[PDB]
């Protein structure tokens, strides 16, 4: 009414995603909230359940508005991701830690010029080991590519001797780099 | 209430000034919060420039206004102050409250200005510009 946003450069799409084996995989998948403010980002942030305290086998997925957070996607197909795989006991001490760290990274447009290959991150709560991933549009954008993984990796703070992997989806749905 | 953070007491002065900001905030109570005073000058990043916390009255400051600087509060009226003794030329800037996200609290000021600038605050104000010149 009176009090006055701070616009993000993109305008974002939270999705949830619920394992249930009866439904296909994109039958599992619903937007939950749009959002294109500061306030907005945490206001949505602050009103649903960390990633920590999700059921097995569920997502979250943040990705730029008109983006669906599947390889068909155009914007996808042609891409690939920045994978984080975690252990079991990092659930606790790592995954709300780094998710956050990433949707900043996104919302915030980390990676300077880069910033405009990310099409969203995706977070899966696994039984076998959590994982978060940054998706960008091109895996042969070698230039940005490199970029948004050192930097992902430099804001996240992981030790040198941790290797992070980008896997491009076509590979996935059948490393490219690491750093 | 609707959330407002309403920064006031800017204005134009001379090198050797003072000027007492008031930031009036609704909605939230400062009680349940640190509040930050931050600051945009022209070609410059985001800067900090203090932190209070109105329920145990801690606070905090940058190296580049200790001394000269006084962040307080009146949690009765919900509303933080910044005291600015003998302004100079660098002061010039639009002085702004931003409430630190809760889940970026444990995190030092200076941390959350330096690698989130703006997109650390779930709230801050439009600010209120601060002016010191002679010339
Ligand atoms: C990201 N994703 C997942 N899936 C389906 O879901 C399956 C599991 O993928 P995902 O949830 O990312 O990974 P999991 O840790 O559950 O399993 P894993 O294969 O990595 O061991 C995958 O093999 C596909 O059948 C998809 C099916 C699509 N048509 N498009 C997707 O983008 C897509």
């Amino acid at each position: 009414e009176h009090y006055i946003k701070h616009p993000l450069q993109n305008r974002w799409a939270l999705w949830f995603f619920k394992n249930d084996k009866s439904k296909t995989w994109q039958a599992n998948l619903r937007l939950i909230s749009k959002f294109d403010t500061v306030e907005d980002f945490w206001a949505l942030y602050n009103h649903i359940q960390l990633s920590s305290n999700l059921m097995p086998g569920c997502d979250y997925s943040l990705f730029k508005d008109g983006i669906e957070p599947m390889w068909e996607d155009e914007k996808n197909k042609r891409g690939g991701r920045w994978l984080i795989t975690l252990n079991k006991q990092q659930r606790r001490s790592d995954l709300d830690r780094f998710w956050l760290e990433t949707l900043l990274c996104l919302i915030g447009e980390s990676f300077d010029d880069y910033s405009d290959d990310v099409c969203g991150a995706v977070v899966n709560v696994r039984a076998k080991g959590d994982k978060i991933a940054i998706w960008t549009t091109e895996c042969e954008n070698r230039e940005a590519v490199t970029h948004i993984g050192r930097v992902y990796k430099e804001r996240l703070g992981l030790p040198p001797k941790i290797v992070i992997g980008y896997q491009s989806h076509a590979d996935t749905a059948t490393n490219r780099f690491v750093v | 209430s609707e959330v407002q953070l309403v920064e006031s007491g800017g204005g134009l002065v001379q090198p050797g000034g003072s000027l007492r900001l008031s930031s009036a905030i609704s909605g939230f109570s400062i009680s349940s919060t640190s509040i930050d005073w931050v600051r945009q000058a022209p070609g410059k990043g985001l800067e900090w420039v203090a932190r209070i916390s109105p329920s145990s009255g801690s606070t905090s400051y940058a190296d580049s206004v200790k001394g000269r600087f006084t962040i307080s509060a009146d949690t009765s009226k919900n509303t933080v102050y910044l005291q600015m003794n003998s302004l100079r030329a660098e002061d010039t800037a639009v002085y702004y409250t931003g409430r630190v996200a809760k889940d970026l609290n444990s995190s030092s000021p200076s941390f959350v200005v330096n690698t989130y600038s703006s997109f650390g605050f779930d709230y801050r104000g439009q600010g209120t510009l601060v002016t010191v010149s002679s010339g």
